[PDB]
């Protein structure tokens, strides 16, 4: 049957392939079904002489193609087809999806639209062919009415967006928007319905619906990619703190997010600054509660691209300086108690931080010794050589030390470079008061020297500089 | 220095890995390209000496490089990725994910690196090793097919390129499936736009000549490419065909050695009257002729044909009749004159290299036709400047794009440089006794080459170490005897005493000097390598007056070689030559008390007339006398006592002729002398 078609196919077009068109009326899906039975390089060749013999001038033409599109659209999701023939299928609908009018397009794509609502899509190979027919509908100008394309292209994505999407085509469904030409609207509908679509998902299939969302913000919208990422993960900490009052899985999964969002960083600096701006504290005073343990082991992960280094750490910094300052203000007064609900502080979430590190994060590791010996550095005494220069300065110089003592017991990599860090203070300054560098030399020799037998080098090239030293910081 | 400081010490740096990278990032973000080569070694030992975290953060940051990016930087970073894929592709490998991910963000890479960028990630996909992560081919795939599928041909270049690329790296039966089947999908996605089919028959025919693959998917595409070229254009030779024409159409241009009635002409008026297919003609035929060498080894028994067949043309009698029409068939007739000349020039691309002396006067009479076109068509240009025939090379020049030298070195097919094989036969002279025109061609394209080589597709694929070195032997032993028959000719021509044969070999002249100076000024002559070349090369100027003389020292040849090329300046006609021939002595000279060569030489030239012709006085430009001046006035001893020369002279410059007693002094020449006169003054 198919051979004939070939032959016909072979020399010339619009000759006899339209008469012929004219014989044969009915049962083109069961020779599709026969032809992928048999092969789908003769499959191929028969959709290029039917679309050859099948102009989109002529009407006669137009349903025969539609009806072999449903029957390929069907077939190539539902038919257990070889890949080669997918492909070949897929392309080939791709290819020849531009010569039509309107509603023939617009039809075919209420078609996808109620198909991923309801109908079962076996794979969801075929919304490949989506964007291509919502680009087609773009550059469409030839009028309809219920409107220009464009604004057809915006009612599809409304409905699309707005009706329920399958647990099992948000990738794909994000990955398919890649490629239209959005604006901001519709970009920021598509973000919405995925972000919204986080809880109802296994955890291992966020990291990659989170990785499309960042390829995808580049358009319009990254505050809400963002918003929505930190505020997802601050809620379900929040759920595992008060369960314990998974973690491998949690964990391995912020430790995902966290790369995802610092490689997008890196290829985008606007990701950076909108980062910085969405959790910085000092707005005009107030501390945020968009600050958590999540976002904040994205602001020590994203220290170690050099331009974001030091913005990242004064962040951080002011960030522990006003949480002191508040806590000071309600403990000195019953009647801020009585009124304020108890919250987290930002001293509680950095511990939180250190503890959470302890798995696979080296990432963030380095940037909370860079930030305990900022608060160490900056906020140690000179005073002797008053509350607020005093014991919010007091407080925080405390803070650096706890940091880094409890980064220096579980990372056994950042020893080396914590005690000859504060070695090279103690040795080195020896005029500015260095009482609390001494004291954190004494903890973290006092916690374990059996952990300092594996960093005592470090300690005894120390000790050639003791001539030169003042003689109560050698008795120190 | 930076070899050996890692290659030894690798294990005090080890320890330092991020600095070092935080080094090499800020050295590619210069300019300076040593700067730049400087860090792209950085990334590359980084990358071969630490462990593998450091390798990964390489990787990342070479990709961020790409992605992020401004040219060079982006051109760099795929560099050093060929390299490491070359060098360990095991470990390149497991950092595929993020050399993946650069295919989100192809909107910043231009289409020159995306050639490269689909060469990495097929490099590393087709490696049946990690075919488990063939998620590469997937991603690939889709980004192609998206591309292809779409009107804007700025993503279907994409398409095409990318997609023709991984065939050709795919191609050392499943995979051969894969490729036609991908091929087919292109040819499909590039039919409906014109260009788009050429720039894959282009891409295709350059993917063939620089890597040459099992012949399987080529014997499968070729039994499609002769079948549709023999219907498409190859008509039997039927005078008139159908079709309503208002155009005498004659089979033109053909051989004559050939019987008229015969089988093979090739349909041009009918094809693009059709049109308002024929737009790849040239590239197609490159096609053919390439896949035909790979098949065949250099025989081309069955296109023979192909290079003598008359062409179905119109009337291409200069058309002063056919006036005020320039309407559209103005265009129809510029582009097709346009169209048949790259045809013809991919002609005698393909049948230069072949040895028969028949065949070889065949590939002659097709030179002076193309010139002949050539003069036809700037004829029809002449007519009308705004009528664009607008047809790009279609490998780079035609995305560059999408008035004679623009078209002269954009438009048309590009030559190869097998094609100066020709001229290893020896002129013939009509007027005293291959024509001055027909070298004329060739020297102009010569020279252009290596401007722009040495200070434009299927060049830039050679190093300019192989292009001079086979100028060496295809100029230089050849062009001698080319170059004394000039001589021989201009001394007969001088003894004796139409205007336009000398006037051609005169700028022929003008072009061997000039390609001498881009050859002779080659900075690889200035490293330690190429200098046995020059023992080659000037010891063969050195034989033009005696053998015998074999293993010499440096300055003998030197000056055997500036003693056979001096006595030259009797027979120079114009200044530029002139400039052109002492600045080849200046800057071959300088590979050896020096200066009273080159003094008396340009003193020779100063006080030479260079005679009066009115467009041969419009070639002693500023810029010309000025640098001559500098030369001489630098190169005398007494600068200033030669002020008084030229000052002293300089005032019976009035009393004597309005033209001197020291020749090249007019009114208008003064303002030259006086600068140069003061500028030495200066220095």
């Amino acid at each position: 049957m198919d051979q004939k078609i070939l032959s016909l196919a072979a020399e010339k077009t619009a000759d006899k392939l339209q008469e012929f068109l004219q014989t044969l009326r009915e049962g083109d899906l069961t020779n599709l079904l026969q032809n992928q039975a048999v092969k789908g390089k003769v499959a191929g060749a028969l959709l290029r002489a039917i679309f050859k013999g099948s102009p989109c001038s002529e009407e006669a033409g137009t349903l025969r193609r539609r009806k072999i599109y449903t029957c390929c659209i069907q077939l190539v999701e539902s038919g257990d087809l070889q890949k080669e023939i997918v492909s070949e299928i897929i392309g080939l609908l791709m290819l020849e999806a531009h010569h039509f009018p309107g509603p023939l397009l617009v039809e075919l794509a209420n078609e996808f639209i109620s198909a991923v609502r309801e109908g079962s899509l076996v794979n969801g190979k075929s919304l490949e062919l989506l964007p291509i027919i919502l680009t087609v509908l773009a550059t469409k100008k030839e009028n309809l009415a219920y409107l220009s394309g464009e604004e057809c292209k915006k009612q599809l994505i409304n409905t699309l967006c707005s009706g329920r999407w399958d647990q099992q085509y948000v990738i794909q469904l994000t990955s398919m928007f890649k490629d239209v030409p959005l604006t901001a609207e519709e970009v920021e509908f598509v973000v919405e319905k995925a972000l919204s679509m986080f809880s109802k998902m296994n955890l291992q299939e966020i990291p990659p619906l989170v990785y499309q969302l960042l390829v995808l913000s580049s358009k319009g919208s990254r505050k809400s990619v963002l918003e929505g990422i930190i505020a997802f993960f601050s809620a379900l900490d929040k759920q595992h703190n008060e369960e314990q009052s998974p973690s491998g899985e949690l964990r391995h999964v912020e430790g995902t997010i966290i790369l995802h969002i610092v490689f997008a960083i890196k290829l985008d600096y606007e990701l950076g600054r909108e980062l910085v701006k969405h959790l910085k504290v000092g707005q005009q005073g107030d501390s945020n509660n968009n600050l958590s343990p999540f976002s904040i082991a994205l602001l020590l992960s994203v220290t170690r691209i050099q331009r974001f280094q030091d913005q990242v750490l004064d962040l951080l910094k002011t960030s522990v300086v006003k949480s002191f300052k508040d806590l000071q203000l309600l403990q000195g007064s019953k009647f801020l108690q009585n009124l304020v609900p108890h919250r987290s502080y930002v001293s509680t979430m950095i511990l939180e931080v250190v503890k959470n590190s302890v798995h696979s994060w080296d990432h963030v590791t380095q940037g909370l010794v860079e930030l305990g010996f900022i608060l160490m550095d900056s906020y140690g005494p000179k005073k002797v050589l008053p509350s607020l220069s005093r014991m919010p300065n007091q407080h925080a110089c405390k803070l650096g030390a706890n940091i880094l003592l409890e980064t220096f017991k579980i990372h056994e990599m950042i020893r080396q470079e914590i005690l000859e860090q504060v070695l090279n203070r103690v040795v080195t300054r020896a005029s500015s008061p260095i009482s609390h560098f001494l004291d954190l030399l004494s903890n973290i020799v006092m916690y374990a020297p059996l952990v300092l037998q594996n960093c005592s080098s470090k300690v005894t090239e120390a000790f050639d500089y003791l001539s030169f030293l003042p003689l109560q910081t050698v008795q120190r | 220095l930076l070899q050996s400081t890692f290659s030894v010490h690798y294990l005090v740096l080890k320890d330092m890995c991020s600095s070092i990278l935080s080094l090499a990032q800020s050295l590619l973000h210069s300019l300076d390209q040593s700067i730049i080569s400087f860090g792209s070694l950085l990334y590359k030992y980084a990358f071969k000496f630490f462990d593998t975290y450091c390798q990964q953060e390489v990787v990342g940051a070479l990709v961020t490089h790409i992605c992020s990016g401004n040219e060079a930087e982006v051109d760099t970073a795929l560099d050093v990725l060929l390299e490491l894929v070359v060098l360990n592709p095991s470990a390149m490998m497991m950092n595929a994910v993020f050399v993946k991910g650069i295919l989100d963000y192809l909107d910043n890479i231009s289409p020159q690196q995306i050639r490269k960028l689909f060469y990495v990630l097929s490099t590393l996909a087709f490696s049946k090793q990690n075919e488990a992560s063939s998620h590469i081919q997937d991603d690939m795939h889709l980004v192609i097919r998206k591309q292809l599928s779409s009107t804007v041909f700025k993503y279907k270049l994409i398409g095409i390129i990318g997609a023709v690329t991984m065939a050709g790296i795919m191609a050392a039966d499943e995979q051969c499936t894969q490729v036609t089947s991908l091929l087919q999908l292109v040819h499909s996605c590039s039919e409906q736009s014109p260009q788009a089919s050429a720039l894959y028959y282009d891409e295709f025919a350059n993917l063939i000549q620089h890597e040459k693959l099992d012949p399987k998917a080529l014997e499968w595409v070729g039994q499609t490419i002769c079948n549709d070229f023999q219907d498409a254009f190859v008509v039997d030779s039927c005078v008139v065909p159908e079709g309503d024409f208002p155009f005498p159409v004659k089979a033109l241009y053909g051989l004559e050695e050939y019987d008229t009635q015969n089988g093979i002409a090739i349909n041009l008026l009918p094809l693009l009257f059709s049109q308002d297919s024929p737009l790849c003609l040239a590239p197609y035929f490159r096609l053919l002729r390439l896949c035909v060498e790979r098949q065949h080894n250099g025989n081309l028994e069955e296109i023979d044909g192909l290079l003598d067949c008359p062409i179905f043309l119109t009337d291409l009698e200069p058309g002063e009749k056919l006036e005020s029409m320039s309407a559209k068939e103005r265009s129809f007739m510029c582009s097709l004159i346009f169209l048949t000349l790259n045809w013809f020039r991919e002609i005698v691309n393909a049948f230069c290299q072949e040895t028969s002396p028949e065949m070889k006067g065949k590939v002659l009479t097709r030179l002076k036709h193309i010139v002949e076109l050539q003069i036809i068509l700037e004829k029809y240009l002449a007519v009308t400047p705004d009528y664009v025939p607008p047809l790009g090379n279609f490998d780079v020049e035609t995305l560059d794009i999408t008035l004679l030298l623009h078209n002269s070195h954009a438009f048309f097919r590009e030559l190869d440089i097998e094609v100066f094989s020709i001229l290893h036969c020896g002129l013939v002279t009509k007027f005293i006794l291959l024509g001055p025109p027909e070298l004329l061609f060739l020297l102009e394209d010569l020279s252009q080459k290596l401007e722009s080589m040495l200070t434009f597709s299927h060049l830039q694929q050679r190093s300019a170490q192989e292009i001079v070195h086979c100028v060496f032997q295809l100029l230089t032993p050849m062009c001698n005897h080319l170059e004394n028959i000039h001589n021989y000719f201009q001394c007969l021509a001088a003894e004796n005493h139409k205007v336009q044969e000398y006037h051609i070999m005169s700028s022929c002249y003008q072009r061997l000097l000039q390609i001498f100076h881009g050859l002779f000024a080659w900075s690889g002559f200035s490293q330690p390598e190429n200098q046995n070349l020059l023992y080659s090369a000037l010891h063969v100027l050195s034989s033009r007056l005696k053998q015998g003389e074999h293993s010499q020292p440096l300055e003998e040849l030197l000056s055997q070689s500036v003693h056979y090329l001096q006595n030259f300046h009797q027979s120079i006609p114009s200044f530029q030559c002139a400039l052109y021939l002492i600045r080849l002595l200046m800057v071959i000279l300088e590979k050896s008390q020096n200066k009273e060569k080159i003094a008396s030489l340009a003193r020779q030239f100063l006080c030479r007339v260079w005679p009066s012709g009115d467009k041969e006085k419009s070639n002693i430009s500023n810029d010309q006398l000025h640098a001559l001046l500098c030369i001489y006035l630098e190169h005398t001893e007494s600068i200033l006592k030669a002020i008084e020369e030229i000052a002293g002279v300089g005032v019976p410059e009035l009393i004597n002729s309005p033209s001197s007693t020291f020749p090249t002094l007019t009114r208008h020449t003064f303002v030259v002398f006086f600068r140069v006169m003061m500028a030495e003054l200066e220095k």
